[PDB]
């Protein structure tokens, strides 16, 4: 299927308490593989999963000269910012980036993509044609010409099309015992009373990856999406994830709902009652 | 743009007393990004906790998780608390066994 | 690998 790798930065400043916090995430699907946290003693980009033990020293220390380097341009993002948006010196602020490209099952590039955002506001994005910049606000203006006339887009363009894409197949292809694998849903309900003759009937699925999933509640053979909670799908702490979506059904009624999970580690959606 | 975080508290397998599992605290959803998030045992902060899978979603909120090893015993009680500007207090969720 | 920033 497709794969992607993306990076999360982020930069905040943090007025009368030295300089901005500065991270970098890298990930290749749902996996955190790479980190860079300038809060650290003596910080380093370190490898995030097992298989980046396959890089040589030399891949750690050219990372973490660009993270450095990249922690710089954002400190004085930082500071430009205050002066585009005319604010005061001592709030604290916000600059994110979200990088990366998606490649199919051949490994050919699908879309790049850089979107950045102030405050946690949309700020400046990368069009899909990777050729121009799509600015937010009268301040995202002066940077998509600054930009402009700096050819930034065409450096960008490059990276995407290749560096991205080329590193990307790599670390798919050092890490494909982990990134290429696919791991089980197991579900189960769990069932709790309520006020008013009512019960909350639980859909619990664990242990799977990648972190796509569909779960859904069913009454006479119609999903009941609408009238149901659930919480985002969520990491872990191994790799794997898991989530659940509840309905509120009444009691004594519970035997006509039914779960059904899909994913693609089940070649058949699986069906659970309570 | 200040959104209280989302708190959640969860073991990588359904809880067996006396076997190593993996406690989770996914909090998610909130901004600004300055935030503190504690793991706890009986009321007491657990040392080990380690901080991973930090991203943000499409309006640009924060999601991180704090997870450690644990054996759960039948009388422990675990918990996360976690301080945002967003809330007065700090908010502590209790994993909740049979949820 | 990650790209390398320059500014805004
Ligand atoms: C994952 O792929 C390996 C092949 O090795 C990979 O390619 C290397 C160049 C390097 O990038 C390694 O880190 C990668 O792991 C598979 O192992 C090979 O399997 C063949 C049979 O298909 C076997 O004959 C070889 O001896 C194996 N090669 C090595 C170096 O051990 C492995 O099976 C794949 N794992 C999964 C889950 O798909
Ligand atoms: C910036 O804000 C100050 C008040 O803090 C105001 O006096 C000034 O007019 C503003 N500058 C611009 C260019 O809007």
């Amino acid at each position: 299927g497709p794969h992607s790798l993306r990076y999360f930065v982020t930069a905040v400043s943090r007025p009368g308490l030295g300089e901005p916090r500065y991270m970098e995430v890298g990930y290749v699907d749902d996996t955190e593989f790479v980190r860079f946290d300038s809060d650290a003693e003596n910080p380093r980009y370190e490898p995030r999963a097992r298989w980046m033990e396959q890089e040589g020293p030399e891949y750690w220390e050219r990372e973490t000269q660009k993270a450095k380097g990249n922690e710089q341009s954002f400190r004085v993002d930082l500071r430009t910012l205050l002066g585009y948006y005319n604010q005061s010196k001592g709030g604290s602020h916000t600059i994110q980036v979200i990088s990366g490209c998606e490649v199919g099952s051949d490994g050919r590039l699908l879309r790049g993509y850089q979107q950045y955002a102030y405050d946690g506001c949309d700020y400046i994005a990368l069009n899909e044609d990777l050729k121009t910049w799509t600015a937010a606000d009268m301040a995202a203006l002066i940077t998509k010409h600054k930009w402009e006339q700096a050819g930034e887009a065409e450096r960008l363009r490059a990276y995407l099309e290749g560096t991205c894409v080329e590193w990307l197949r790599r670390y798919l292809k050092n890490g494909n015992a982990t990134l290429l694998r696919t791991d089980s849903p197991k579900a189960h309900v769990t069932h709790h009373s309520r006020p008013e003759d009512k019960v909350t009937l639980r859909c619990w699925a664990l242990g799977f990856y990648p972190a796509d999933i569909t779960l859904t509640w069913q009454l006479n053979g119609e999903e009941l999406i609408q009238d149901m909670e659930l919480v985002e799908t969520r990491p872990a702490g191994d790799g794997t994830f898991q989530k659940w979506a509840s309905v509120v059904v009444p009691l004594g009624k519970e035997q006509y709902y039914t779960c059904h999970v899909y994913h693609q580690g089940l070649p058949e959606p699986l069906t659970l009652r309570w | 743009i200040q959104k209280t975080p989302q708190i959640q508290v969860y073991s990588r397998h359904p809880p067996e007393n006396g076997k190593p599992n993996i406690l989770n605290c996914y909090v998610t959803q909130f901004h600004p990004p300055h935030i503190e998030i504690q793991m706890l045992k009986n009321g007491k902060k657990i040392p080990k906790v380690e901080m991973s899978d930090m991203s943000f979603s499409k309006d640009w909120s924060f999601y991180i998780l704090a997870h450690t090893e644990f054996t759960p015993t039948e009388t422990d009680t675990y918990a996360c608390r976690v301080k945002h500007d967003s809330m007065a207090e700090p908010k502590t969720v209790y994993w909740d066994r049979d949820m | 690998e990650q790209y390398k920033f320059y500014s805004v």
